[PDB]
C-alpha cells in the first residue's frame, strides 16, 4: 500500500491511532491536540509517538504536482541540491588543496602527513596514529609544526579568511 | 477568414498570411484556367459557366451564382488565370501554371497584405520560406523506394543525378513538384530531432527509431538541443 | 477494453 | 530596434564568458553596427520622435 | 562605434571570418605571455587611471589594433595545428 | 524488428526520480516511482504465482495487469489513466509525458534555460550615452561580473585571495 | 484658498453607499442580525430549509425527519486585531436548533451543534481570512432561464433552449428537421416533442388546435398517432427511451425529478425564474419550477409555452422573438450573498450525507447530537471558499482607494460553471446594456480582458444579481426629479435620452434633441423623449470618475488613468489635486480612510494616538488611530489628527485624516508645478525630468514596510536554536543583535546583516573526515551547528520597528508541526523618489524619471520661481487626452490666484472659464510686478517677436497686453536656467497633479552570478536570497542564432545553464583568470537520452565514420 | 575525445536493455524510514544504481582520488560524485513478455 513500506505493526498502530482520533472527534469539536489521543490510546503513547505516526502515515506528494495556478506549474524544480558544489565550493576546493599541498610538501613528511592522512584520507588515536614512533613524538611534532605552520600562515595570511 | 454570409468574397490581414504561408483552400476561390484558349459564356436562369477552348479542345467551368466574372466572351486566358474573382488556391496553380507560377503567387499575395499595411519587408524573405513549402514532392517512377511518397526534391536530383550520371542504367525517377504548408513542410522533415520538437513526438521518434535514422546535423533547431 | 469486468466475467 | 518605451519597461542583461563569445559580441552583435535592418535595407537608427522634432523646428 | 571597423571588414573574405581571427588572435595574446604583440613601441594601446592599459587590459581590443595594421597572417591553413603551440611557447616568455 | 516485444524494461535512474526531505519532515519522489513499484509487485506476484501453482484465469488475471503496468511507465493514459491513491485524479506523468507532455522536455527544451551570468531591471532613457554604450548599474555589475572581480581583486593588493576576495564582498 | 465649482447640471441625488454590493449581500445572506420572526429567508436560512427535512424512509427502518427550527449565531471567538496579529481567521460561531423524529414514540431535540465556523464582514466590506483582509468578487453568467438561438451550420431555422441551474439538473432544446424527425434532448439523445405532453395529459386534437392551428407545425406533433393513442402508458413508454434497461413499473418516480424539488431550481418561487417566464414566454407558474406530487398526474405550464413561442417565434411578430444572450436581462450579477450562501449549501449536503449513514449506524432512539452531527464538512467546505476560493483575495489597499475598487470588481471566471477560458469575444466586448452596470474603461489589460470590470457609480444589485442603471422618468416635454433603476431588457422598450440635453427645469428646451432607442443612437423630439439619463457619473466607476476632464481623453488611455490610482503609494505629504472631480471627498469618505465625527460635541484630548471627543449628549468616546499599520501591500496607514484640542465639531467631520488624506479630500502624489517641453533627452520616448527641489522637501517620499519571519525548526538531527550565538567569526555582527537572538528595534539594517539568529546541525546524519582535522587543528572543541541565520535579503532594509516571538507554551496562537518557534522582523524604510521610480497623472502619462536636475539649472520662470517637473509634448499627440494640457491650464490659474476647483466630469470647467481664470491670474503674476517696480526683458520682448511671428499674439499690440494673450493661451516665457537666455517660444507651465506608483518585487532589479539549481532539472533557481537566473527564450534564441553569435548561444545553453560539469570548471576557470573552457555535454541532454532509454529506444550518438562516442563521461560503462 | 557529429535512434534489444543495465530491480522497496537509505535490492539500491556520496564509498575503505577509478573489495563503488546515482539504469526482467504500448497503439500498428 505505501510507498515507504511499513511494518505490520505500524500499520494496526495507524489504524487504533486513526479510530482513537474518530471517537475524540465525536465531541470536542475540537480536532484533538495530540494529548487525547496518547491517552486514549493506551499504556505508552505521548505526544512525540503520536506526532511521529502520523508524519510516517501521510503518504508523500507527487514530486510532480500541479502547483499555484496549475496553468503549467511542476513542483520538482524548486527543491535545491546539496551534494553538487555550487562553483563557490568548487573553488574552494581549488585553492584550500593547492595551500593544504604547498604546505605539506615544505614539512615533515612524518606527523603532519599521519594527522593529514589520519584526519582528511580515511577516517577522523595519537597513538595509533603514528606508525613505530610513540605519542612523545607525535605530540611533539604535531603540536610544534602545526603551531610553526599557523604562526607563519598568520603572516603570510592566506588561510586566516576563513576559507568556512 | 470571412463569415458564411450571403456573399463574403475575400480574406484581408492576418488571416490571409495564415491563408498563404499554408496552403490552403480560400473561403471564395476562384476557379483557374487549366487550358489556355479563348473564353466563351451561357445564359440559362441557375448556373453560368465559362468555357475556355483551343483548336484542340475546351473545358466546361462550373461558375454558381456569387461568382462575379472577370474574363468575358472574347480573349485568352493563359493556364491558372483567375476566372473567378478573388483567391486562388496553390495547389491548383502549381499544377496549372507550374511552381514558377505558385512561388511568384504566393509570394506577391503575401506582400499585398502587408504592403496595404505600411509594412516594408523585402521579398527575399517570404521566398526562403516558400521555397520550403516545395522543398519535397510526389513519386510516380520508382527505382530505389516504392512511387507513392513525398519526398524532398533535391535529395531526389541527388539519385537521378548518380543514376543517370556515375552508375548507369537510367531509372528516370519521375516525379510530380508538390506544394505543401509551411506547417507541414516543417512537420515531416528529414531529421526526426526537430520533429520531435513540435509534431507528435510520440510518432516521430516511433518511425525515426524503426528505420535507425541517422539525423545529419544541420540546421539549428536539432544541433541545439545537443 | 475495460480491465475489471473482463476477469470477473472471465472467472464468474 | 527594441520595442521599448519608459513607462516601466525592463530589459535583462546577459555576459559573454568565453573571449570567443565576447568577441562576436562586440563584433558582430554590437549595437553600433548593426545600424541597417535585415528586413529592409532601410536604417534602423533613425531619428526617432525627440530628435527629429529638433531638427525639424 | 569601433576603430576601422570597415577597414577590418574589407579585410576579410566573410564577416563571420573577422571575428574568428580577431577572437583567436586574443586568446594566443593571453595565453603565451601578453607581450606576443607586434606593435608596442610609439604609439600603442592605452588606459587612463594610468597610463597602464600597456600591460593587460583588453585583449582584443589589441588583436584589432594589430589586424588593422598589416603584420599578422590569417589563413585557412597557414602553419600546421600543433608545430604552431610548439614554436610559441619556446619564443615568448611571460607565462 | 523482434526488439518491439518487451521482457527486459529500462528504469531510469535515482537522482533522476528522487525521494526527498521536505517541510517539516515532509517528502517527495517523482511520480515515475509509484508505477515502478506497480510493475516491480506485479511482475514478482507473477513469478510466485507460477511457482506456488498455476490456475490459469489467475495467471492471465495478473498478465493483464502487468501488460497494463508496462504501459503506465513508458505512456499514462493511451489506454486508460492510473492514478496516486485519493487526493489527486491526475496522470502519474508517465515516461512519455515526460518528454512530449504538456510541460515535458523537448517541449521546455526549447521553451528556456536559465543563464547563470543574467540580471534584469528598469530601464531609462540615457541621452548622453552614445549607441557604443550603455549605462549598468555598478551595483549590478558586482554580481554580474563577480568572479572576474575576485581575481582582479587578488591582483591588486585589496584581497589576499579569493575566499578573501569573497568575504570581503558578502 | 478658495473653491470655484464650474458645471450645472443638477445633481439630483447622492452617490450611492460605495460598498453596498459587498455589504448589503452578505446582509441578506446571513441574516442572522434579525429574529427567525424576520421574513428575509434567502441564504442561510433558505440553504438550510433546503437541505434539513432530511427524509429518509424504508431500506430496513427509517420514517427519519431531522427538522431545522431557528438559525442562531452570536459570540466571536477572538475580535479583528487579535486575528491579524495572530494568525487568526475571524468568524461567528453558528448552531442552529435541530429534533430528529422517530416512528417509535419519541423526539429526542438536541438543541447545539455547533459545525462550521463562518467568516464576517468588515464594516468597510473587506474581510479577514488568515492574517490577511481578503475580498469576494461578484461574478457573471446566464441567468437560469429559456432562449431561443439561431441554428449552429443549416441557415435556416433557430432552435430553443431551457436553462437550470445548478448543473446537476436537465439542459433542454427543441429542434425540428421536418424529413422525419423532431428533436427534444435532455443529457444527450434526441426525441418527439409530444411524447411528454400526451404523458402529462395533452392529446394530438386539443394540442394542435389551440396552439398550432396559427402554426402549421402541428402537423409534426400529431404525427406518431400510435403512441399518442394511449396516455399513462406514454409515461412508461418514454421512461424505456431512457436507456439502462430499467423496470417498466415505477409509478411517478422519474416524473417527480423534472417535476417539484431538486433539478428544477428551488429559487424563489415568484420571479427568481417566474421573470423570465411572463414577460419573454407563457404566462404563470403553478409552483417553482415546472412541479406537483398531489394525485399521481402532473401539471406542466412551462413545457407547452416554450414550444408555443418556438410556433410563435417561427411564425411571424407575435413580438419580435430574438434574444441577444448579452443583453444584462439575461446576465446576473452573484453578490457576496449568493457565493457563501452556496458553499454553505454545499457544506450542508454533506453534512446531511453523513447523517443519513448514522440513522442506521445509531442502536436505539438516543442518536439526536452526536449521533446525526458532524462538524468536518461544513468547516472544511466553508473554510476552503474563504482561503482557497479562486474568487477570494488579498486586500489590495495600497492606499485606501485601490482597496476598496478590489472590493467591488466583477470576474467572470471562477466556478467554471459560469464561463471558463475557451469563450471569449463576444463576452469580452462592451454590450449596449452595460450602461450605469458596467465601466466600458476599467477592465484590466492583458488576456484576461473585459471579462473582470468593476460595476459603476450608481449601479445597483436590486434583488436578484441584475444591474440596474438608475434613469429618471420624463412625461411628455417634462423631465422628473424622480427615477427608475431599470432592468436592462424594459430599457430597449423605451426612447431614453442623455443628460446633456439643454434644460429649463422640468422643460426640455430643442427640439431636436438626442435620445438612443435601444443601442441605437437616433435623434427624437421632446415629444418622444420617454425617459432620461440620470448622471454622467453613473455611466462610469467610481474610479474612473476621479479623472479631471475625462471629457477630453481617449477612452484608451483613461484606463491607464483609471488603473495608475489603484497603483498610488500613500505619500507623508498628501495633497488633494488642484482640480478635481467631485468625488475625492465622497471617496476617502466611503472608503474608509479618514476618521469622521459620529454626532455633534467638543474634543477633549487630541493625542497622537487618539482623539477623545466629547459629544454634546453627555457622552464622550475614545478614538483610536491606527499610527504606522502595514498594509497587505506595505504602504503605510497612518491617521493624522486634524482637529485641534476642545472644538465644537460638526457631525461627520474629519477628525483625523486617512493615509492619503489631505483635508477629508483623496491625495495621492502632489500637485507640482510642471513646465512641459523637451529636455535634453532625459525625456525622451516617456522620460521625465525631476528638479532636485522636489526632493529637498520631502515631496515624493513614502514609508515601505517588509515583514521577514524565520522558523526554528525541529530536525531529527537536533532543534534548531535561536540565539544570540552566530558560530564562526564577528561581534562586530552581533551589535544590533542585541536581545540574544533577535534583533533591537529601532536599529539600521543593511543588506547582509543578521536580522536573526538561528543554530541547525552540520550533516545529514554523518559528521566530517575532512573537517574533522581542521577543527582539531585550531580548536576542536568547537560548536558543530550551521549558522542559519536569518538575514538582510538583497535590495534593501530599514530600521526595525516592531518583533514578534512565540515561543513553548503558545497563550491561545497556532504553531505549525515541526515549528517550534517563531519569529517575526518588521522593519520601515523611506523612500525618497529617485532615478528609477514611475510617476503618472490621472490620465494616463505615465512614465520613468530619467534624471533629477539641480535647481541651479532646470526652467525658470521671470520671477524666480523654477518648474518642478518637465514633460515631453510628443508623448500628448500619439496618446489623446488633452485632459491633462487642461489641468496644466487650469492649474497656472489656481497657482497664481491660490485656489483649487472641482471640474466634473463632463458638466465641469468649459475653455472660456478657464481664459477667464488665467485673465485674473495675470494680474497677479504681472500686476506685483507692476508694482514692485519693474517691466519686461530683452528676453521677455525677444520671445515676443518669435511669438508674432509665430501667430500666438496679435502684432501691433503692447507688450504688456501681448503677454496677456499669450498667458490666457496657457503658456508664459521661460528662461533656461542654464544659460538664462529666454526659450525662444512661449511654453505653457501649471499645476498638474501626478502621483508615484508602487515599486513591485519584480523591480528590485535582480542579478544572479552563481546560485542554487534544481533537483530534477538541473538548471538554475533562485528564490530567498539568490536571485534566480533569467529566462533565455526559444525568442530569444533565434535572436542569437540570426547573429553569428554561435559560442554566445551554445554558453547559453552550456556553461550557463545546464552543463553541470561545465558550469563548475567554468567558475573557477574564471577564478584563476583561465581563458573559460569549452562547454562538455548539457544535462538537458543527457537527461533526455536517458529519459528516452527509459522507453524502449536506444539513442546512441556517434563518430567522423557511423562509430560510438561518449557524452555520459564515463558512468555509462559497466561495474 | 571527437566531435559528436550524428545521433541515432534504434530499437532496444533485448540483450541491449540489459547492456546498459546495472543488476535487477527486483522489489518494490524504495527506502525504509528508520535509515533513510535504500531498502534491499530495491528501486534505490547501491549496487544496482550507484553510491550516494562524492569520493568516498559506501562502507569508507577507500576514500579519495589516488585510487580513483578501482572498486572496493568487500563491497562494490567505483566513483566519481553521486551523478553517477543519476546516469545509471537498472532494468526489471518481466516474467512472460508484454509490449511497447508506443509501437501498438500509434494510429499504423507498427506491429499490426
Ligand atoms: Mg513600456
Ligand atoms: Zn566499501
Amino acid at each position: 500500500a505505501r510507498t515507504i513500506r511499513i511494518p505490520v505493526h505500524m500499520v494496526e498502530t495507524i489504524n487504533k491511532l486513526s479510530r482513537t482520533a474518530r471517537q475524540l472527534q465525536q465531541e470536542l469539536g475540537r480536532e484533538p491536540t495530540y494529548e487525547e489521543i496518547a491517552e486514549a490510546m493506551g499504556p505508552g503513547w505521548d505526544a512525540k509517538r503520536v506526532e511521529e505516526t502520523l508524519k510516517i502515515a501521510q503518504e508523500p506528494v507527487s514530486l510532480e504536482t500541479p502547483i499555484g495556478d496549475e496553468k503549467d506549474s511542476f513542483y520538482g524544480d524548486f527543491i535545491p541540491d546539496e551534494h553538487l558544489p555550487s562553483p563557490v565550493d568548487a573553488a574552494t576546493q581549488s585553492l584550500l588543496s593547492e595551500e593544504l599541498e604547498k604546505a605539506l610538501s615544505k614539512l615533515s613528511e612524518r606527523e603532519a602527513m599521519v594527522l593529514k592522512l589520519r584526519k582528511g584520507l580515511i577516517d577522523g588515536e595519537e597513538v595509533g596514529a603514528f606508525f613505530g614512533v610513540t605519542r612523545e613524538r607525535i605530540r611533539q611534532i604535531e603540536n610544534k609544526a602545526l603551531r610553526k605552520l599557523k604562526y607563519h600562515e598568520s603572516r603570510t595570511r592566506k588561510l586566516r579568511d576563513f576559507l568556512d | 477568414t470571412g463569415g458564411v454570409a450571403g456573399a463574403a468574397d475575400i480574406t484581408q490581414g492576418l488571416p490571409r498570411v495564415i491563408e498563404l504561408f499554408e496552403a490552403r483552400r480560400p473561403k471564395a476561390k476562384a476557379v483557374i484556367s487549366e487550358i489556355d484558349g479563348v473564353v466563351r459564356i451561357e445564359e440559362t436562369e441557375e448556373k453560368l459557366s465559362v468555357f475556355v477552348e483551343s483548336e484542340g479542345f475546351s473545358k466546361e467551368y462550373k461558375l454558381p451564382k456569387e461568382a462575379r466574372l472577370l474574363v468575358k466572351d472574347g480573349d485568352y486566358v493563359e493556364a491558372g488565370q483567375p476566372l473567378t474573382r478573388g483567391a486562388i488556391d496553390p495547389h491548383q496553380l502549381l499544377e496549372a501554371k507550374g511552381p514558377e507560377a505558385v512561388e511568384r503567387y504566393l509570394v506577391e499575395e503575401i506582400q499585398k497584405v502587408y504592403r496595404a499595411q505600411g509594412v516594408k519587408l523585402h521579398d527575399k524573405h517570404i521566398e526562403i520560406v516558400v521555397r520550403q513549402m516545395m522543398k519535397y514532392v510526389e513519386v510516380t517512377d520508382p527505382g530505389d523506394s516504392r512511387l507513392l511518397e513525398g519526398q524532398v526534391l533535391e535529395k531526389w536530383d541527388v539519385e537521378a543525378l548518380n543514376e543517370r550520371l556515375i552508375a548507369e542504367g537510367k531509372t528516370p525517377v519521375a516525379w510530380k513538384p508538390l506544394l505543401m504548408g509551411v506547417t507541414k513542410s516543417a512537420l515531416s522533415t528529414k531529421s526526426w530531432l526537430s520533429a520531435a520538437s513540435f509534431q507528435n513526438t510520440t510518432h516521430v521518434l516511433t518511425e525515426a527509431a524503426i528505420a535507425g535514422k541517422k539525423d545529419e546535423l544541420i540546421g539549428l533547431k536539432e544541433n541545439v538541443i545537443l | 477494453k475495460i480491465s475489471t469486468s473482463d476477469p470477473v466475467r472471465q472467472y464468474l | 530596434a527594441f520595442n521599448a518605451d519608459f513607462d516601466g519597461d525592463q530589459m535583462a542583461v546577459h555576459v559573454p564568458l568565453s573571449s570567443f563569445a565576447q568577441a562576436e559580441a562586440r563584433i558582430q552583435m554590437l549595437s553600433a553596427h548593426n545600424l541597417l535592418s535585415p528586413a529592409s535595407g532601410e536604417p534602423l537608427a533613425k531619428p526617432s520622435r525627440d530628435i527629429i522634432l529638433g531638427l525639424y523646428y | 562605434a569601433e576603430p576601422g571597423i570597415d577597414k577590418l571588414f574589407g579585410m576579410v573574405d566573410s564577416k563571420y571570418r573577422l571575428t574568428v581571427v580577431v577572437a583567436k588572435r586574443a586568446q594566443q595574446l593571453l595565453r603565451h605571455g601578453f607581450k606576443n604583440t607586434v606593435l608596442e613601441p610609439e604609439e600603442r594601446p592605452k588606459m587612463q587611471t594610468l597610463e597602464g592599459l600597456f600591460d593587460d587590459p583588453n585583449a582584443e581590443t589589441w588583436a584589432m589594433k594589430e589586424l588593422l595594421t598589416g603584420r599578422l597572417v590569417f589563413g585557412e591553413n597557414l602553419v600546421p595545428e600543433d608545430r604552431l603551440q610548439k614554436e610559441m611557447e619556446r619564443i615568448y616568455p611571460g607565462e | 524488428p523482434e526488439w518491439m516485444i518487451l521482457e527486459a524494461v529500462p528504469v531510469l535512474p535515482p537522482d533522476l526520480r528522487p525521494m526527498v526531505q521536505v517541510d517539516g519532515g515532509r517528502f517527495a519522489t517523482s511520480d515515475l516511482n509509484d508505477l515502478y513499484r506497480r510493475l516491480i509487485n506485479r511482475n514478482n506476484r507473477l513469478k510466485k504465482l507460477l511457482a506456488q501453482g498455476a490456475p490459469e484465469i489467475i495467471i492471465r488475471n495478473e498478465k493483464r495487469m502487468l501488460q497494463e503496468a508496462v504501459d503506465a511507465l513508458l505512456d499514462n493514459g493511451r489506454r486508460g489513466a492510473p492514478v496516486t491513491n485519493p487526493g489527486s485524479d491526475r496522470p502519474l506523468r508517465s515516461l512519455t509525458d515526460i518528454l512530449s507532455g504538456k510541460q515535458g522536455r523537448f517541449r521546455q527544451n526549447l521553451l528556456g534555460k536559465r543563464v547563470d551570468y543574467s540580471g534584469r531591471s528598469v530601464i531609462v532613457v540615457g541621452p548622453q550615452l552614445k549607441l557604443h554604450q550603455c549605462g549598468l548599474p555598478k551595483r549590478m555589475a558586482l554580481e554580474l561580473f563577480k568572479p572576474f572581480l575576485l581575481k582582479k581583486m587578488e591582483e591588486k593588493g585589496i584581497a589576499p585571495n579569493v575566499k578573501a576576495a569573497r568575504r570581503m564582498l558578502e | 484658498m478658495e473653491i470655484k465649482r464650474f458645471g450645472r447640471i443638477r445633481e439630483v441625488i447622492p452617490l450611492p453607499p460605495l460598498t453596498e454590493i459587498q455589504v448589503e449581500s452578505y446582509r441578506r445572506a446571513l441574516q442572522a442580525d434579525v429574529p427567525p420572526e424576520k421574513r428575509e429567508n434567502v441564504g442561510i436560512q433558505a440553504a438550510f430549509r433546503e437541505t434539513f427535512p432530511i427524509e429518509e424512509e424504508d431500506k430496513g427502518k427509517g420514517g427519519l425527519v431531522l427538522d431545522f427550527l431557528e438559525y442562531r449565531l452570536g459570540e466571536p471567538p477572538f475580535p479583528q486585531d487579535e486575528c491579524r496579529e495572530k494568525d487568526l481567521t475571524y468568524q461567528a460561531p453558528l448552531y442552529a436548533r435541530l429534533q430528529l423524529i422517530h416512528k417509535d414514540t419519541g423526539l429526542i431535540k438536541e438543541d447545539e451543534v455547533f459545525l462550521g465556523h463562518i467568516p464576517l464582514m468588515t464594516e468597510d466590506g473587506s474581510f479577514i481570512i488568515n492574517g490577511a483582509d481578503r475580498v469576494i468578487v461578484s461574478q457573471i453568467h446566464r441567468s437560469p432561464g429559456v432562449y431561443f438561438t439561431p441554428d449552429p451550420a443549416r441557415p435556416g431555422r433557430y432552435i430553443a433552449s431551457i436553462i437550470p441551474l445548478p448543473k446537476r439538473g436537465p439542459w433542454i432544446d427543441l429542434e425540428v428537421e421536418p424529413n422525419g424527425v423532431v428533436s427534444m434532448k435532455v443529457n444527450k439523445r434526441k426525441f418527439p416533442l409530444v411524447l411528454l405532453l400526451r404523458v402529462l395529459g395533452y392529446d394530438q386534437e386539443t394540442l394542435a388546435r389551440e396552439l398550432g392551428a396559427y402554426g402549421e407545425l402541428v402537423q409534426g406533433l400529431m404525427d406518431e398517432s400510435v403512441f399518442a393513442m394511449r396516455p399513462e402508458e406514454a409515461l412508461i413508454r418514454l421512461f424505456t427511451l431512457l436507456r439502462p434497461g430499467d423496470p417498466p413499473k415505477r409509478d411517478k418516480a422519474v416524473a417527480y425529478v423534472y417535476g417539484l424539488i431538486a433539478d428544477p431550481r428551488r429559487y424563489d418561487l415568484g420571479e427568481a425564474g417566474r421573470y423570465k417566464a411572463e414577460e419573454k414566454l407563457g404566462i404563470r407558474l403553478s409552483g417553482r419550477t415546472l412541479a406537483r406530487f398531489e394525485d399521481g398526474e402532473f401539471k406542466d405550464e412551462v413545457f407547452l409555452p416554450t414550444l408555443r413561442y418556438l410556433f410563435a417565434l417561427t411564425a411571424g411578430v407575435p413580438g419580435h422573438e430574438v434574444d441577444d444572450i448579452d443583453h444584462l436581462g439575461n446576465r446576473r450579477i452573484r453578490t457576496v450573498g449568493e457565493l457563501m450562501t452556496d458553499q454553505f449549501r454545499v457544506g450542508l449536503a454533506r453534512l446531511a450525507r453523513g447523517v443519513r449513514e448514522r440513522m442506521l449506524m445509531g442502536s436505539e432512539d438516543s442518536l439526536t447530537p452526536a449521533k446525526l452531527v458532524n462538524s468536518r464538512p461544513l468547516e472544511a467546505a466553508i473554510r476552503e471558499f474563504f482561503s482557497r476560493s479562486q474568487l477570494s483575495q488579498f486586500k489590495d489597499e495600497t492606499n485606501p482607494l485601490s482597496s476598496l475598487r478590489h472590493k467591488r470588481r466583477i470576474s467572470a471566471l471562477g466556478p467554471g460553471g459560469l464561463t471558463r477560458e475557451r469563450a471569449g469575444f463576444d463576452v469580452r466586448d462592451v454590450h449596449r446594456t452595460h450602461y450605469g452596470r458596467i465601466c466600458p474603461v476599467e477592465t484590466p489589460e492583458g488576456a484576461n480582458i473585459g471579462l473582470i470590470t468593476s460595476l459603476a457609480a450608481y449601479a445597483r444589485v436590486d434583488e436578484l444579481g441584475f444591474i440596474r442603471t438608475p434613469y429618471r422618468r420624463v412625461v411628455g416635454g417634462v423631465v422628473t426629479d424622480e427615477v427608475v433603476y431599470m432592468t436592462a431588457t424594459e430599457e430597449d422598450r423605451y426612447t431614453i435620452a442623455q443628460a446633456n440635453t439643454p434644460l429649463e427645469g422640468n422643460r426640455i428646451a430643442a427640439e431636436r434633441v438626442v435620445a438612443r432607442r435601444k443601442g441605437e443612437p437616433v435623434i427624437v423630439s421632446p415629444e418622444e423623449v420617454e425617459f432620461m439619463d440620470v448622471s454622467p457619473k453613473q455611466v462610469f466607476s467610481v474610479n474612473t470618475n476621479l479623472i479631471p476632464f475625462l471629457e477630453h481623453d481617449d477612452a484608451n488611455r483613461a484606463l491607464m488613468g483609471s488603473n495608475m490610482q489603484t497603483q498610488a503609494v500613500p505619500l507623508i505629504r498628501a495633497q488633494a489635486p488642484v482640480v478635481m472631480t467631485g468625488l475625492e471627498e465622497r471617496v476617502v469618505r466611503d472608503s474608509l480612510a479618514a476618521l469622521y465625527a459620529e454626532e455633534d460635541g467638543e474634543v477633549a484630548k487630541v493625542d497622537g494616538n487618539r482623539i477623545v471627543v466629547r459629544y454634546e449628549d453627555g457622552r464622550l468616546v475614545e478614538y483610536p488611530l491606527r499610527r504606522f499599520y502595514r498594509s497587505n501591500q506595505g504602504t503605510a496607514l497612518d491617521q493624522r489628527p486634524r482637529v485641534v484640542v476642545g472644538q465644537r465639531v460638526r457631525k461627520g467631520d474629519l477628525l483625523a485624516d486617512g493615509p492619503a488624506s489631505e483635508n477629508g479630500f483623496l491625495a495621492l502624489g502632489q500637485n507640482v508645478l510642471v513646465a512641459i517641453m523637451p529636455f535634453d533627452g532625459y525625456n525622451f520616448e516617456d522620460a521625465i525630468v525631476i528638479s532636485e527641489e522636489l526632493l529637498k522637501r520631502d515631496f515624493y517620499t513614502s514609508i515601505h514596510i517588509e515583514r521577514y519571519e524565520i522558523e526554528a525548526r525541529d530536525t531529527k538531527l537536533g532543534p534548531e536554536r535561536i540565539t544570540r550565538d552566530i558560530p564562526h567569526l564577528s561581534e562586530a555582527a552581533l551589535r544590533d543583535l542585541d536581545e540574544e537572538g533577535v534583533v533591537r528595534i529601532g536599529a539600521e539594517v543593511k543588506p547582509g546583516d543578521i536580522l536573526v539568529g538561528r543554530t541547525s546541525f552540520k550533516g545529514e546524519s554523518e559528521p566530517t573526515p575532512e573537517e574533522r582535522l581542521l577543527r582539531s587543528i585550531f580548536g576542536e572543541k568547537a560548536r558543530d551547528v550551521k549558522d542559519t541565520s536569518l538575514r538582510v535579503p538583497p535590495g534593501e532594509g530599514g530600521i526595525v520597528v516592531r518583533t514578534v516571538r512565540l515561543r513553548r507554551g503558545d497563550p491561545g496562537v497556532e504553531l505549525k508541526p515541526g515549528v517550534r518557534e517563531v519569529v517575526r522582523v518588521y522593519v520601515a524604510q523611506k523612500r525618497k523618489l529617485q532615478v528609477g521610480d514611475k510617476l503618472a497623472n490621472r490620465h494616463g502619462n505615465k512614465g520613468v524619471v530619467a534624471k533629477i536636475l539641480p535647481v541651479e539649472d532646470m526652467p525658470h520662470l521671470p520671477d524666480g520661481t523654477p518648474v518642478d517637473v518637465i514633460l515631453n509634448p510628443l508623448g500628448v499627440p500619439s496618446r489623446m487626452n488633452l485632459g491633462q494640457i487642461l489641468e496644466t491650464h487650469l492649474g497656472l490659474a489656481g497657482y497664481f490666484l491660490g485656489q483649487r476647483y472641482i471640474s466634473p466630469i463632463f458638466d465641469g470647467a468649459k475653455e472660456p472659464e478657464i481664459k477667464e481664470l488665467l485673465a485674473q491670474a495675470f494680474e497677479v503674476y504681472f500686476g506685483k510686478r507692476k508694482g514692485e517696480g519693474f517691466g519686461v526683458d530683452k528676453r521677455e520682448v525677444e520671445v515676443l517677436r518669435r511669438a508674432e511671428k509665430l501667430g500666438l499674439v496679435t502684432p501691433g499690440k503692447t507688450p504688456e497686453e501681448q503677454l496677456k494673450e499669450l498667458f490666457l493661451q496657457g503658456k508664459v516665457v521661460l528662461y533656461d536656467g542654464r544659460t538664462g537666455e529666454p526659450i525662444e517660444g512661449p511654453i505653457v507651465v501649471g499645476q498638474m497633479f501626478i502621483m508615484k506608483l508602487y515599486h513591485m518585487v519584480e523591480d528590485k532589479m535582480h542579478a544572479r552570478s552563481t546560485g542554487p539549481y534544481s533537483l530534477i532539472t538541473q538548471q538554475p533557481l533562485g528564490g530567498k536570497a539568490q536571485f534566480g537566473g533569467q529566462r533565455f527564450g526559444e525568442m530569444e534564441v533565434w535572436a542569437l542564432e540570426a547573429y553569428g553569435a554561435a559560442h554566445t548561444l551554445q554558453e547559453m545553453l552550456t556553461l550557463k545553464s545546464d552543463d553541470i560539469e561545465g558550469r563548475n570548471a567554468a567558475y573557477e576557470a574564471i577564478i584563476k583568470g583561465e581563458d573559460v573552457p569549452e562547454p562538455s555535454v548539457p544535462e538537458s541532454f543527457r537527461v533526455l537520452v536517458k529519459e528516452l532509454q527509459a522507453l524502449a529506444l536506444d539513442v546512441q550518438t556517434l563518430d567522423e565514420k557511423d562509430n560510438p562516442v561518449d557524452i555520459f563521461e564515463g558512468l555509462a560503462s559497466k561495474r | 575525445k571527437k566531435e559528436v557529429r550524428k545521433v541515432r535512434i534504434a530499437l532496444a534489444s533485448p540483450e541491449k536493455i540489459r547492456s546498459w543495465s546495472y543488476g535487477e530491480v527486483e522489489k518494490p522497496e524504495t527506502i525504509n524510514y528508520r535509515t533513510l537509505k535504500p531498502e534491499r535490492d530495491g528501486l534505490f539500491d547501491e549496487r544496482i544504481f550507484g553510491p550516494i556520496k562524492d569520493y568516498e564509498c559506501a562502507c569508507g575503505k577507500y576514500k579519495r582520488q589516488r585510487f580513483e577509478g578501482k572498486v572496493c573489495e568487500r563491497c562494490g563503488v567505483e566513483v566519481t560524485k553521486s551523478i553517477v546515482r543519476r546516469y545509471r539504469m537498472g532494468h526489471i526482467e518481466l516474467a512472460t513478455p508484454a509490449a511497447h504500448i508506443w509501437f501498438v497503439k500509434d494510429v499504423p500498428s507498427k506491429i499490426g
